[PDB]
């Protein structure tokens, strides 16, 4: 048996959820807040626990199941898993709060120390962009690097309400120094014209 | 009142053995059996084994075949759960979680863990989190290569609050974390000043304080 | 295998054989060719249909019996309760490997007993116009068409009429 | 052989009752969280390894007996009799057994302490005059402490006869402390009585009397109780073990011993191969 | 002695495969311990069973003993108690002040009590009085009480029962 399943659901509180799991072959809904013991949320695909809110509510068709959450409050953010033994891959699901901003993007050179550790590590930075959404293309002499960049997102502000990352990929000493210029290719959804900032040594 | 409470929070070294127990209250150690599922920090849950109170009959994954052991003291309501030959990656929270089938069937095919406890922290790892600068505005620190993900980053402990992000930790092919705090600076007073990030690792009990 | 008629003298199995169990390869002038005795076939199989429900007609209902799995010790009437359990148990397993031992040697036994009685069916057709080589297989004395064969098959194989021609065939 | 089963109970044709966290005992009793099994009728009683008492500690001297005949009545139809207790206090509760908010006891079990300053000698009777058996299910009280024993019971030592025509069944209830279950060191022990028909029960006691509040009307069939945590399921079969349903096309079984239904016979060989063909000599 | 259903004791006993006794600290007070006789002569004087502890009065008061152990280890345990049938009653008021007194051994699932009584029996070894065998079995997590007021034989500890292929055989090869 494989589970999967949707992950990283970014909504706001008062809307509808839903999670979806593919039993390969009965699959249980847990939710684990953050820093707590997981929860059993419905077993049976449809049956719900004692103590869960009816908004709660599970679907089985066929061999995919779904987890339907309504009107999801404060407490009901948090990972959920589907288990049937093996459990599914997770699926965050986060606030969302409404506010439109756009990406500030800052480049750092790496430092000389992970240069002779072998493992020279690029980042670049794009604070306050709100949908969360967005993709950055990594890019190196100009020309795109995959399956290197790893993404990191924090997440909502009370004080600005909107979402920073910082993205990284690393290259060997020898790689590294073969490359001309490093810079990191964005493209966002509040932001239209994509947005270049490159560096390189000297 | 159903609750199960674990064991405290162990620090092995690779190679030794490490015992997580369960006691149980509220019910019959007898009545359910009992789950043991893994969560190494930030990677989701992962079933490690079963065991059958009532007759003692086990199961586990083929991954922790002849080296976990699962067995249930009866008379003190508690369930002992033992991994020999620990290694780095069995840092994990080890939870144990009811389920209800003892006869006639094996539980966990058909009823879900409904009854969870609060987990033990077993960490089998030690390693010091490398602290590099980050300057071109912003500025910020890159903590790289530690293995027990709680780290906190401060600045002078006192003097950044806002405008300081914490990127979550992120893992690596090397089974080592890192993760990166920057905040943004006044352009003019990224010249006439630096700021002091101390990076602190509880686990690899390191306290490092680094410049830009 | 008490008649040496399967893995005796018929020594192979036909895999090419599909149409039954028991059949006939006949090699003429014409060419050779191949066909299924149903009447044998159908006979075996009959006889293996059954078989069991012969002998254990079904499943008898049992509703409310005495406890099998107990919890603690209370001594006499436990002990009496597994022994009686535990000879019911082995006696019925002996039961069923006697009667499975028993029922596949005389399957065996039957299938063979067919296998002969076939053999024997077609030389007794064949009266002095064959001769039997010893590897289950008939060397007839004369010319013999696909007519010829498939007579022999039907059972109405008419030996009068070819018997002075196999005759001269076989004794000079 | 069949060696396999599909680990769920099949709910058809035999009407299967599962018991929630209930024992045949508990529900016969009448405990609180076994209300929904009142009036309850079975095929076969599933009983779950998760079942538990949440009433007041009781024991029952030849406890197995009692659930064997209670499970092959098959039924758990409770018809009220007006049994009349003059001079004591009738629907007696506690603590341990919480009915609502409030104290309270087993519902088919009333718990009979002093009126006033008194308890008087219960005689009382009751004549079965259908046609059928009754089980009585009464009850005697084992106190803690003599202070507790007067206190409920002004004698300082009752006892409780119950009796029929044809046989009769006395206790003598002992004062003494017992190990503490649920906040009491006191205990309830439970006895039957079947009256059979043109029989008439009398119940005399002198204190320490749990006394019935009716019977419950024994039947004959084809009823059984089992121990089992496989989960009932939408299907058809005859034939149920602990470990589920299983098909009844073989003629042998090794899934397990216990067995209720049309069920194959249980036997030690995991396998038993029966030859459909004849001898195998293949080419070459 | 007496063993009521002294064909299950045997059996269980034989069953078990072991005659490990655990000695345990019970704590009897207000009572004489280590009680004997000279039907039973351990060396050249009194004595009694090894494995029973005869308790009587303690000056010329008897109370009502209550005492407890608890199962916390992970083996069934088999307790062996007695209650002494006394021949006349003014033995049973000599040996225990109380005129009647009674023996209740309990656990949380089930309790045994017994009412001794005193009657003449036939002349076995010079002894009128019985004692009659009576056995507990405490399953782990279990909790064994004992409530006495006279005539209790008291257990000195506990015998390890086992599972296993152990049997017991009436034979003279
Ligand atoms: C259908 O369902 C039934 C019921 O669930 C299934 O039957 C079970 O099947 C499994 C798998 O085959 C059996 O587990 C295997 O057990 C053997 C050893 O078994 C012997 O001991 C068994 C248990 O005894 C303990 O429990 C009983 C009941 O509580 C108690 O009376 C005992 O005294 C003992 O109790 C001790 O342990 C308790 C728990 O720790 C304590 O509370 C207690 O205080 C004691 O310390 C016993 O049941 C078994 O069989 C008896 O009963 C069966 C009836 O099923 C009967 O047929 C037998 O003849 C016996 O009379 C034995 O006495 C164990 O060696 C096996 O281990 C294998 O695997 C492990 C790793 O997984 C390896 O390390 C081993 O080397 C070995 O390879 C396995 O655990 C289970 O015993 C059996 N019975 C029950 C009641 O569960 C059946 O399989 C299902 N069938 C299908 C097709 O689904
Ligand atoms: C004859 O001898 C027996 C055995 O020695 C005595 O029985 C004991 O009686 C005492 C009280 O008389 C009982 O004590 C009570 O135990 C309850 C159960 O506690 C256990 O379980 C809890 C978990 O729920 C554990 O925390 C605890 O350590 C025990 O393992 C307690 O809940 C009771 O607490 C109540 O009273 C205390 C008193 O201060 C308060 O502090 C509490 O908050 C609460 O209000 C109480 O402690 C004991 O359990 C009995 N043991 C047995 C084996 O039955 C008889 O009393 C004695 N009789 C005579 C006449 O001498
Ligand atoms: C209720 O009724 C019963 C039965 O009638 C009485 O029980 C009898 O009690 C008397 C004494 O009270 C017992 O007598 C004793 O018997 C002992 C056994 O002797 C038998 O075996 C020896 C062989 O060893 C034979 O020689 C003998 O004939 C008997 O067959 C004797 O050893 C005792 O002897 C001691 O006392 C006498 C007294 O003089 C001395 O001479 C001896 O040397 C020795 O010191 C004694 O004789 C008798 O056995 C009991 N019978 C039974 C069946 O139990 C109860 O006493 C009675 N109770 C009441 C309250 O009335
Ligand atoms: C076989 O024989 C039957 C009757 O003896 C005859 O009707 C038939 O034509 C023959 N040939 C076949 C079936 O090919
Ligand atoms: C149970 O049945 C009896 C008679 O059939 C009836 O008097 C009684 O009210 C019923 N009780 C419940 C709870 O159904
Ligand atoms: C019997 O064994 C127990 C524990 O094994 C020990 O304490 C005791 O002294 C032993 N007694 C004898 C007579 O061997």
């Amino acid at each position: 048996s494989v589970l999967t399943q949707p992950p990283s659901v970014s909504g706001a509180p008062g809307q509808r959820v839903t999670i979806s799991c593919t039993g390969s072959s009965a699959v249980h809904w847990y939710q684990q807040l953050p820093g707590t013991a997981p929860k059993l949320l419905i077993s049976g695909n449809s049956n719900r626990p004692s103590g869960v809110p009816d908004r709660f509510s599970g679907s089985k068709s066929g061999t995919s199941a779904s987890l339907a959450i309504t009107g999801l409050q404060a407490e009901d953010e948090a990972d959920y898993y589907c288990q049937s033994s093996v459990f599914g891959g997770g699926t965050k699901l986060t606030v969302l709060g409404r506010t439109v901003a756009a990406p500030s993007v800052f480049i750092f050179p790496p430092s000389d120390e992970q240069l002779k550790s072998g493992t020279a590590s690029v980042v670049c930075l794009l604070n306050n962009f709100y949908p969360r959404e967005a993709k950055v293309q990594w890019k190196v002499d100009n020309a795109l690097q995959s399956g290197n960049s790893q993404e990191s997102v924090t997440e909502q502000d009370s004080k600005d309400s909107t979402y920073s990352l910082s993205s990284t990929l690393t290259l060997s000493k020898a790689d590294y120094e073969k490359h001309k210029v490093y810079a990191c290719e964005v493209t966002h959804q509040g932001l239209s014209s994509p947005v270049t900032k490159s560096f390189n040594r000297g | 009142q159903v609750q199960l409470v674990q064991s405290g929070a162990e620090v092995k070294k690779p190679g030794a053995s490490v015992t997580v127990s369960c006691q149980v209250s509220g019910y019959t150690l007898t009545s359910y059996g009992l789950s043991w599922v893994r969560q190494a920090p930030g990677q989701g849950l992962e079933w490690v084994g079963w065991i059958n109170t009532y007759d003692g009959q086990t199961k586990y994954v083929k991954k922790f075949q002849g080296r976990v052991t699962m067995t249930t003291h009866t008379g003190t309501n508690t369930a002992y759960m033992e991994m020999k030959s620990l290694r780095s990656d069995d840092t994990a929270v080890y939870y144990c979680a009811r389920v209800e089938g003892v006869r006639g069937v094996m539980g966990f095919h058909y009823y879900p863990m409904d009854v969870w406890g609060q987990g033990t922290m077993v960490t089998v790892s030690s390693k010091g989190p490398s602290v590099f600068p980050l300057a071109p505005a912003a500025l910020g620190c890159l903590v790289k290569d530690y293995f027990p993900e709680p780290v906190t980053v401060s600045w002078n402990s006192g003097a950044l609050t806002s405008g300081v992000h914490t990127f979550p930790a992120v893992l690596q092919s090397s089974g080592l974390y890192s993760l990166s705090s920057v905040v943004t600076v006044p352009s003019s007073s990224l010249g006439t000043q630096t700021y002091i990030c101390n990076v602190n690792h509880k686990p690899s009990n390191t306290k490092v304080d680094k410049k830009v | 295998g008490l008649f040496g008629a399967i893995a005796g003298f018929i020594e192979n199995g036909w895999e090419g054989m599909i149409d039954g169990w028991y059949g006939f390869r006949h090699q003429n002038s014409e060419g050779t060719g191949q066909a299924a005795d149903l009447k044998s076939t159908q006979a075996a199989i009959d006889q293996i249909n059954g078989k069991l429900n012969r002998v254990i007609e079904k499943t008898n209902e049992k509703f409310h019996q005495i406890e099998k799995e107990f919890s603690e010790v209370e001594g006499r009437i436990q002990d009496l309760e597994k022994y009686v359990e535990d000879t019911k148990i082995d006696l019925w397993s002996y039961n069923a490997e006697l009667l499975v031992a028993l029922e596949n040697q005389h399957t065996i036994d039957l299938t063979d007993s067919e296998m002969n009685k076939l053999f024997e069916k077609t030389r007794r057709q064949l009266r002095e116009n064959a001769e039997d080589m010893g590897n289950g297989c008939f060397k007839i004395y004369h010319k013999c068409d696909n007519a010829c064969i498939e007579s022999i098959r039907n059972g109405t194989y008419d030996h009068d009429v070819y018997r002075d021609e196999a005759l001269n065939n076989r004794f000079q | 052989v069949q060696s396999s089963s599909t680990g769920k109970i099949c709910n058809n044709p035999h009407r299967i009752l599962d018991g929630i966290d209930c024992t045949l005992i508990d529900a016969l009793l009448g405990d609180p969280h076994c209300d929904v099994f009142q009036n309850e009728t079975w095929d076969l009683f599933v009983e779950r390894s998760k079942a538990f008492s949440n009433c007041y500690p009781y024991d029952v001297p030849d406890y197995a007996s009692l659930r064997s005949l209670v499970a092959s009545s098959g039924t758990l139809e409770f018809i009220t009799e007006g049994f009349t207790w003059t001079g004591v206090t009738q629907n007696g509760g506690s603590n341990a057994c919480k009915r609502g908010p409030g104290s309270g006891f087993f519902s088919r079990l009333n718990w009979l302490t002093k009126s006033g300053s008194t308890y008087p000698v219960l005689n009382v009777t009751m004549p079965n005059n259908d046609n059928f058996d009754k089980l009585y299910i009464w009850g005697v009280h084992h106190p803690s402490t003599n202070q507790e024993q007067t206190s409920l019971y002004v004698q300082a030592s009752g006892r409780v006869t119950v009796s029929t025509r044809r046989s009769q069944q006395t206790i003598i209830p002992n004062i003494g402390s017992r190990p503490w279950v649920r906040g009491l060191s006191s205990r309830i022990s439970i006895y039957w009585t079947i009256v059979k028909p043109g029989d008439v029960l009398v119940i005399n006691s002198n204190g320490n009397l749990i006394a019935p509040r009716g019977y419950f009307k024994m039947r004959t069939g084809k009823s059984s109780i089992m121990r089992s945590d496989a989960p009932i399921d939408t299907c058809i079969s005859e034939c149920i073990t602990p470990n589920g349903s299983i098909p009844n096309d073989k003629p042998f079984q090794n899934v397990n011993k216990i067995t209720y239904g049309a069920c194959p016979k249980y036997v030690k060989q995991n396998t038993l191969k029966l030859a459909t063909g004849m001898r195998n000599v293949p080419e070459k």
